[PDB]
RNA sequence: AAUCCCCCGUGCCCAUAGCGGCGUGGAACCACCCGUUCCCAUUCCGAACACGGAAGUGAAACGCGCCAGCGCCGAUGGUACUGGGCGGGCGACCGCCUGGGAGAGUAGGUCGGUGCGGGGGA
RNA sequence: CACCUCGAUGUCGGCUCGUCGCAUCCUGGGGCUGAAGAAGGUCCCAAGGGUUGGGCUGUUCGCCCAUUAAAGCGGCACGCG
RNA sequence: GCGGUCGCCUCCUAAAAGGUAACGGAGGCGCCCAAAGGUCCCCUCAGGCGGGACGGAAAUCCGCCGGAGAGCGCAAGGGUA
RNA sequence: GCGCUGACUGGGGCCUGUAGAGCACUGAUAGGGCUAGGGGGCCCACCAGCCUACCAAACCCUGUCAAACUCCGAAGGGUCCCAGGUGGAGCCUGGGAGUGAGGGCGCGAGCGAUAACGUCCGCGUCCGAGCGCGGGAACAACCGAGACCGCCAGCUAAGGCC
């Protein structure tokens, strides 16, 4: 069984979101946590990052992403950072990777 | 058992005039080492018919040293089924894979007077050691049996080591 | 007489034949061989009755391979005819030799047996042929 | 190292391109020296029609 | 089928293309005019 | 005879090569399926038809299992 | 921040990174897991997707190692072919010079390499 | 095939007159024979000469009658208006 | 002359850019689809083995194996999970 | 009129799928092996059923073939850049044309019969228009060689030197 719904479906958006040539805000969410990485392709480097894991806060996973949604924004926007399009990968465009975009907010954005 | 063959070592020269000139090129290697030589073909000849990438040859070469080596190719040109280069490998210190006749021993084998030899494979593909070199094999059973085979890990295998893949093909049947 | 059943396009253009035997080409069946010094086209009818005459004098036993397979359509006009309208129209089925090439070989038979039918089907052939036996050098696989 | 070429073959029933290089050499007639640069472009028509000319290395 | 289908007053006739006998209905869709923008559109002629 | 039909050439290949200057709708390949795909500042239309989106000089980049691509690398 | 080890992200190279066998890892990450109230769900199914949780497990998955049976890569010689220049044969075709030079096969090689960013270590 | 000839190279057969080739029909000379003799078969040498008259059909050709040492095959713009 | 052909697409011929002829080798078009169109979201085939009432080579189902040999309205090619 | 851009050549990048080879796909294909089912030959006619001296799928070896097959793939060719290259070179605008019946040869193919002084394309060349000169006995195109004029001078090319 070579690939499957996962691995396509993430390559699917995601190879869509690397033709518009803007900056990526890569989402990744594991059961426990959520993270969160602007990348900048072309040049193959990261610029921001902002994790939950890496702010030790808990209590709820949605309301924890749209912390670290906005936490993205502060640390992200004093670098020049505006626009952007956002990932968003195997994840449906639901709960806590909605949250966290919704959080990108006080952040150029468009999401 | 026991070929002496005699050699030279290339660097220029088209082998264009070396086949001119009585002589055979061909390149000299292994795991370590790799160099083109040349020997002598009417020479070499004598001893192929008989040595034939079943047994070894020495290959004596300026160097004054003797080397271990199997034929492992023969390019010979199409038109007049002449040899046109010999590439000769040496022998180490590790297992090697090598080609060994096949005695085939016995009788009509069974249901005899008679039956069919069935011969498949003149050699067989082995991995040996260097040192014990078996000058050949073995192949009997009895024998034998009609419509029956003899697989591969049914057949002597001496003191050398072991098979070459394939632990099931033909080499006998009767029908 | 001896055609490849079933092709994928009938009529086929004709090529050149300045190759030199892509392989051939070495013996890999008997104890003899009969071998193409020429190139030609060989028809299944030369090799039906090349190989006739060995199964012939070799009493019935016997044991050709021939190797060589006419799957070449070799087309005609029906001759009286004018060039233009159509092509040739197939009359036979031919196979490619050129120099190297092992056509036929034999193999459970004495030498003076054997080399005196390879003889015999050589005077059947189109070409200039050469008997041989098979030495360390045919061993090349 | 300039290089002497001499036009010794005539090229009536060459290619075209042969005829262009003994051109861009300065060949005109038979028996025509010319004594030019040695460098790579101009060696590259002169080893072209190497055929019809003969070359010499002078001072 | 041959179909110019227009739009709802002034005419119009941006023409396009049905060719069976499914759709058989009214055969319309919402369609752009070249003078105001954007209405239905409906079929004849 | 029941042949003798064929039809047009299509010209079809690549227009413009790697180190070439070329300048925003230069189209820069024709082709059938993709066998090349549109890469940095190239387009490619309905039929397959990949061109400089932007003025530049054109790179061929070869990514294997991802196939064959055209870059415009800008200058422009 | 330096160097380094492990892990999670994300790229690039695009099989020497792959298949398969065996062995390992749960503190931390990850997964599975525990539930289906709530957002949201499955042309039926909380399998998927999705949320809220965390007792348990590294069985599955994934990560990391080892093994060359397969897969993949693969010279060096030597040929085939051939720019250009010359010969030869009734031909079908063949040979020489000078430059370029495969394919198969042989020796071998390989069960990954690395960029940026995190979390944890030393 | 379409190369000279369409500001013309008259086309079958017969007659006449030939001449040449030999892959020889007869005659001369041979070898082999499954050649007793006589008579044949088959192949070799040999082109000097010879190689009939009729019926039928425009015919060439062919069938046929009567013979013969034999009733030769071809080329010469299917020789020759 | 008779026959066949006459425009368009695909493949080869075509000599590794483009182009390239013949009464050269073989096929196809003169439509079609209001969804077979746009976008967003999900999903991944063909086969092979084993398993399972009526189920048979093949209807629907479960298991493993399966990089594309399936599919893409129709020819061929290129393309494509 | 512009004027170093030209053919050709050196270096560099990119494009290609032929020659050759290959058999991984599409097909063709020799022998052997092992086995779907049938030819069968038959036991039954309830399972069945044994054997393969004809097949023959796949599968495995050993062997091969292909314009419309390609896991491979040269040499070459195309194009752009930077250089050399001053040439009856190049480019731009315009006046005048003639040609739109080609032919031989070499090489690469198709057609044909691996026939034609055949035919149809491709790349080259000459004759065409060099039926001017030398060689090839004589001979448009094979070899040599591009004839401005004169010389009772010289060196050579092919080819030759009884
Ligand atoms: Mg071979
Ligand atoms: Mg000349
Ligand atoms: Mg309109
Ligand atoms: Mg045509
Ligand atoms: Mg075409
Ligand atoms: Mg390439
Ligand atoms: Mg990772
Ligand atoms: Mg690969
Ligand atoms: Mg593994
Ligand atoms: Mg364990
Ligand atoms: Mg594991
Ligand atoms: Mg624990
Ligand atoms: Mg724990
Ligand atoms: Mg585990
Ligand atoms: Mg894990
Ligand atoms: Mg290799
Ligand atoms: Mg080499
Ligand atoms: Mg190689
Ligand atoms: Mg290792
Ligand atoms: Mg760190
Ligand atoms: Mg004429
Ligand atoms: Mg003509
Ligand atoms: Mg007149
Ligand atoms: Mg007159
Ligand atoms: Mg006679
Ligand atoms: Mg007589
Ligand atoms: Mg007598
Ligand atoms: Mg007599
Ligand atoms: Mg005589
Ligand atoms: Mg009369
Ligand atoms: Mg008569
Ligand atoms: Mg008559
Ligand atoms: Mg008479
Ligand atoms: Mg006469
Ligand atoms: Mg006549
Ligand atoms: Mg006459
Ligand atoms: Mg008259
Ligand atoms: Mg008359
Ligand atoms: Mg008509
Ligand atoms: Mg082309
Ligand atoms: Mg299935
Ligand atoms: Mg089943
Ligand atoms: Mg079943
Ligand atoms: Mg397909
Ligand atoms: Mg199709
Ligand atoms: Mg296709
Ligand atoms: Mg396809
Ligand atoms: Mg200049
Ligand atoms: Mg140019
Ligand atoms: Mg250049
Ligand atoms: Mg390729
Ligand atoms: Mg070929
Ligand atoms: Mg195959
Ligand atoms: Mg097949
Ligand atoms: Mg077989
Ligand atoms: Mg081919
Ligand atoms: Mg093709
Ligand atoms: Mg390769
Ligand atoms: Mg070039
Ligand atoms: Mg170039
Ligand atoms: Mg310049
Ligand atoms: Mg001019
Ligand atoms: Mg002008
Ligand atoms: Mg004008
Ligand atoms: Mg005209
Ligand atoms: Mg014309
Ligand atoms: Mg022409
Ligand atoms: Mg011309
Ligand atoms: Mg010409
Ligand atoms: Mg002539
Ligand atoms: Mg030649
Ligand atoms: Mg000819
Ligand atoms: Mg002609
Ligand atoms: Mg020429
Ligand atoms: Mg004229
Ligand atoms: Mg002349
Ligand atoms: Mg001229
Ligand atoms: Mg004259
Ligand atoms: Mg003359
Ligand atoms: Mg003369
Ligand atoms: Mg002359
Ligand atoms: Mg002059
Ligand atoms: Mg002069
Ligand atoms: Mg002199
Ligand atoms: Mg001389
Ligand atoms: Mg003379």
């Amino acid at each position: 069984a070579r690939l499957t719904a996962y691995e396509r479906r993430k390559f699917r958006v995601r190879n869509r979101i690397k033709r518009t040539g803007r900056l990526r805000l890569s989402v990744f969410r594991s059961l426990k946590h959520i993270y969160a990485q602007i990348i900048d392709d072309e040049k193959g480097v990261t610029l921001v990052s902002a994790s939950s894991l890496a702010l030790k806060l808990k209590g709820n996973k949605t309301e924890v992403a749209r912390q670290v949604g906005r936490a993205l924004a502060e640390k992200a926007l004093a670098l020049g950072i505006k626009q952007v399009a956002f990932d968003r990968g195997p994840y449906k465009y639901h709960g806590r990777v909605k949250a966290l975009a919704e959080g990108a907010r006080e952040g150029g954005l468009e999401f | 058992m026991e070929y002496r063959l005699k050699a030279y070592y290339r660097e220029g020269e088209k082998p264009s005039a070396l086949r001119r000139a009585g002589k055979l090129p061909g390149v000299m290697y292994n795991r370590h080492l790799n160099r083109k030589v040349y020997v002598d073909l009417v020479e070499f000849d004598k001893v192929f018919r008989q040595a034939s990438i079943h047994h070894v040859i020495v290959l004596e070469l300026p160097d004054g040293q003797s080397l271990p080596t199997l034929v492992r190719q023969v390019n010979l040109d199409k038109r007049r089924r002449r040899p046109e280069h010999v590439d000769f490998f040496v022998l180490s210190d590790e297992p090697v894979e090598m080609y060994v006749p096949l005695r085939f021993v016995g009788t009509p084998a069974g249901v005899r007077a008679g039956g069919v030899l069935q011969e498949i494979h003149r050699d067989i593909l082995v991995k040996v050691s260097p040192r014990n070199i078996p000058e050949f094999i073995e192949v009997d059973v009895s024998g034998l049996e009609i419509g029956d085979s003899l697989h591969a890990s049914d057949l002597k295998l001496p003191p050398g080591v072991e098979l070459a893949v394939s632990p099931e093909e033909t080499i006998a049947a009767v029908v | 007489m001896l055609m490849p059943r079933r092709m994928k396009y009938r009529k086929q253009q004709r090529g050149r034949l300045k190759g030199a035997t892509k392989g051939g080409d070495y013996v890999a069946f008997g104890d003899y061989g009969l071998v193409a010094l020429e190139p030609a086209w060989i028809t299944a009818q030369q090799i039906e009755a090349a190989r006739v005459a060995m199964v012939r004098h070799f009493r019935r036993g016997g044991k050709i391979f021939i190797r060589i397979f006419p799957d070449k359509p070799y087309t005609k006009k029906p001759l009286e005819v004018r060039m233009g309208k159509g092509k040739g129209n197939v009359e036979g089925y031919v196979a490619v030799v050129k120099p190297g090439r092992v056509m036929f070989e034999v193999a459970g038979v004495t030498e003076e047996q054997a080399m005196e039918a390879l003889r015999i089907a050589g005077h059947k052939l189109p070409i200039k042929t050469k008997i041989v036996r098979r030495d360390a050098y045919d061993e090349a696989q | 190292p300039r290089l002497k070429v001499k036009l010794v073959k005539s090229p009536i029933g060459y290619p075209k391109d042969q005829k262009a290089a003994l051109k861009a050499l300065g060949l005109r007639r038979l028996q025509q020296e010319r004594v030019l640069e040695d460098t790579p472009a101009i060696r590259g028509n002169v080893e072209k029609v190497a055929h019809l000319v003969r070359v010499e290395v002078v001072e | 089928l041959l179909l110019e289908c227009t739009e709802c007053k002034r005419r119009n006739y941006a023409t396009e293309k049905n060719k069976r006998n499914t759709p058989n209905k009214l055969e319309l869709r919402k369609y752009c005019p070249w003078c105001r923008k954007h209405t239905v559109h409906r079929e004849v002629k | 005879t029941r042949n003798g039909r064929d039809s047009q050439a299509k010209r079809l290949g690549v227009k413009r090569y790697e180190g070439q200057v070329v300048r925003a709708g230069n189209i820069l390949v024709r082709q059938r399926g993709t066998r090349f795909k549109p890469g940095k500042n190239v387009g490619m239309g309905r039929d397959f038809t990949l061109f400089a989106l932007v003025d530049g000089v054109v790179e061929f980049q070869d990514r294997g299992r991802l196939g064959r691509y055209v870059h415009v690398r800008p200058l422009a």
